[PDB]
């Protein structure tokens, strides 16, 4: 048929002219689906075989079923990503190939109970959580580095400011530093339509700190859309799970001492002031160690300044090559 | 005469390299087993 | 000691005198005059010397296994691993002693035939018979102490 | 290693002896000189 | 040995972040060889 070939050429021409255009926004995936094996794509042979925990960057507009996106892998070509409605449609296609999907079991019961599919067998039900296949995340990851024990104290604050200095100096002109003075752990998306929309409601949450924390989420989004990498100097979050389920989904950097025996004497090197808070300083350390390493993105487990300095330098250098 | 001289004697003793052997590193056990089995090789019962 | 037991010292001694031999000798190579019988048989089971048709054991072959069992040389716990380790040991000696005659190697490292009656097999049988006799003796006592009520 | 870590971090943020601010910067500068290979 | 082991272990963990873009030993002395053997033999007793 000439119609399929004509749209094949038009899509190819559109891709060629859009190779040097700015990126619009990015999506989040939570299911291992490959877009190259689906025959409904407009162009065959140019799909995306992306697994879970992956980044996709959509640039232009195609339709309500497919989008033009790109991978954050180095050398990744322009591919096609299914729309969130398309994934919901193909998600329904996943369990329809099975013998049964609703209530009527096939345990030697054929022709007795036909059991036509009610609303229970469709996606209308199971809406207690109903996690979307796509989540909105900033274009490029904010850099959140967690202190070995507890932020806001001398020993921990000394750890990040040294790294804060290097990222500002070596990478000047392309990195923006922002400090999140207020809380950031109250990032919720499925609580209510608009908790505390106005400050004149005099509600419990209207006069609370949730309004400012909610307003701080989109600022990180704004910094991401302008192509410069950003960091987060959040002084409250101390665990990966505290800021893992949120919509930020940021890069997590770990600074840790090899042994608590080193940390306790390092705390002692400050003076008598930290001796009052030394007790709470230690239970806050081993808790982070007990967290699985796979939750963290990068680990700085060594000792010297310079080698640890270059460890983060080359890591985001990959991130800059990858998204360019 | 007492301390430094004994340092030299100790340092040579500790770091005396093994006499050649050309470093085959093909045999597994060596150690005491190498000499003990060699005794089994050339073992002659005493004769009255 | 070995030459003293056999005044002629031909190089072969009855297997029975080995048990008396190893008790006179001091550990680790010997067993000691105070060695329990069960511990002595346990070492002999690992020693695994084949017995000649004249019921005698060779001097050199006996010496190897006493070295073998005391230094834990390439000693597998059983199975086909024994043949693999023995072949590996045979290669190493040929690499270390290329001039070693094949007869001497077969005399020191005996090729294991399943039909061969080893010293371990002889001591395994008597221990099994002793265990069976003791188990039968206990059973007869058990059926008797339970019958007097 | 970590004692070296905080030393440079403390160096950055800091950038009678207490009364004279010019003395505080001066002791900051002479502290640099001593570790120089020269 | 520790700095060698830490070197290889780090560069392998470092290579994970790089995956997207994509031995020397002097002969031991007689004192050290025998000392190592005596360590194993004594540790064999346990």
């Amino acid at each position: 048929e000439s119609a399929r070939r004509e749209v094949e050429s038009q899509a190819q021409q559109q891709l060629e002219r859009a190779k040097h255009k700015p990126v619009a926004f990015a999506v989040r995936t939570n299911v291992s689906y490959c877009g190259v094996l689906d025959e409904e794509c407009p162009v065959q042979g140019s799909g995306v075989n992306f697994e879970a925990k992956d980044f996709l960057h959509i640039k232009e507009k195609y339709s309500n079923d497919w989008w033009i996106g790109r991978l954050v892998k180095e050398g990744g070509d322009i591919a096609f990503i299914p729309s969130p409605q398309r994934l919901e449609s193909i998600r329904l296609k996943q369990e329809q190939k099975a013998r049964r999907s609703g209530n009527p079991s096939s345990l030697s019961d054929i022709g007795n109970r036909r059991s036509p599919p009610p609303s229970l067998a469709k996606q209308k039900q199971k809406q207690a959580e109903h996690v979307p296949p796509y989540d909105v995340v900033p274009s490029m990851r904010p850099v959140v580095l967690v202190g070995p024990s507890l932020k806001g104290y001398e020993v921990t604050d000394m750890m990040q400011k040294a790294l804060f200095d290097f990222l500002k100096h070596r990478f000047d002109g392309r990195i923006s530093i922002t400090r999140v003075t207020a809380d950031l752990s109250l990032a919720k998306r499925s609580v209510l339509n608009n908790p505390g929309k106005r400050t004149i409601i005099e509600r419990s949450s209207a006069r609370s700190s949730i309004a400012e924390v909610q307003s701080e989420i989109e600022r990180i989004f704004e910094l991401a859309k302008s192509l410069q990498l950003v960091v987060l100097d959040a002084d409250t979050i101390n665990h990966p799970a505290q800021l893992a389920k949120t919509s930020l989904a940021p890069i997590i950097v770990f600074v840790k001492v090899s042994s608590p025996k080193v940390l306790q004497r390092l705390i002692r090197s400050r003076g008598k002031s930290q001796m009052k808070h030394l007790t709470v300083q230690m239970m806050a350390y081993d808790k982070l160690v007990q967290c699985p390493p796979e939750s963290f993105d990068v680990i700085l487990d060594e000792n010297q300044l310079e080698d640890a300095c270059e460890h983060l330098a080359e890591y985001l250098e990959v991130y800059w090559r990858a998204t360019h | 005469p007492f301390f430094f001289v004994n340092i030299f004697v100790a340092l040579i003793i500790i770091t005396f390299q093994e006499q050649g052997d050309k470093m085959m590193e093909e045999y597994s056990l060596e150690k005491n087993e190498r000499a003990c089995i060699d005794f089994a090789i050339s073992a002659k019962p005493l004769t009255r | 000691v070995w030459a003293e037991y056999d005044p002629a010292a031909w190089g072969r001694m009855p297997y029975l005198d080995m048990y008396q031999m190893l008790r006179h000798m001091s550990p680790p190579l010997g067993l000691g005059k105070k060695c329990p019988a069960r511990v002595a048989y346990k070492r002999l089971l690992r020693m695994d010397l084949p017995v000649a048709d004249d019921n005698t054991v060779h001097f050199n072959s006996t010496l190897m296994a006493l070295i073998r069992t005391a230094l834990d040389i390439k000693i597998a716990k059983g199975g086909a691993d024994k043949q693999q380790m023995d072949a590996e040991l045979r290669k190493e000696m040929m690499a270390i002693w290329p001039n070693l005659s094949q007869k001497t190697l077969d005399l020191l490292v005996t090729p294991h035939k399943s039909t061969d009656l080893t010293v371990g097999k002889i001591y395994a049988a008597m221990m099994i018979m002793e265990y069976y006799r003791q188990s039968k003796a206990k059973k007869l006592q058990a059926m008797r102490e339970e019958q007097d009520r | 290693g970590y004692m070296e870590w905080i030393s440079k971090a403390e160096e950055v943020i800091l950038a009678s002896t207490f009364f004279h601010k010019k003395e505080r910067r001066m002791r900051f500068y002479i502290r640099r000189m001593v570790k120089t290979q020269a | 040995e520790e700095e060698e082991a830490a070197n290889q272990k780090l560069a392998l963990q470092k290579a994970k972040e790089v995956a997207e873009v994509s031995n020397q030993k002097p002969a031991k002395s007689v004192w050290e060889q025998r000392t190592s053997e005596m360590r194993k033999q004594n540790l064999l007793a346990s």
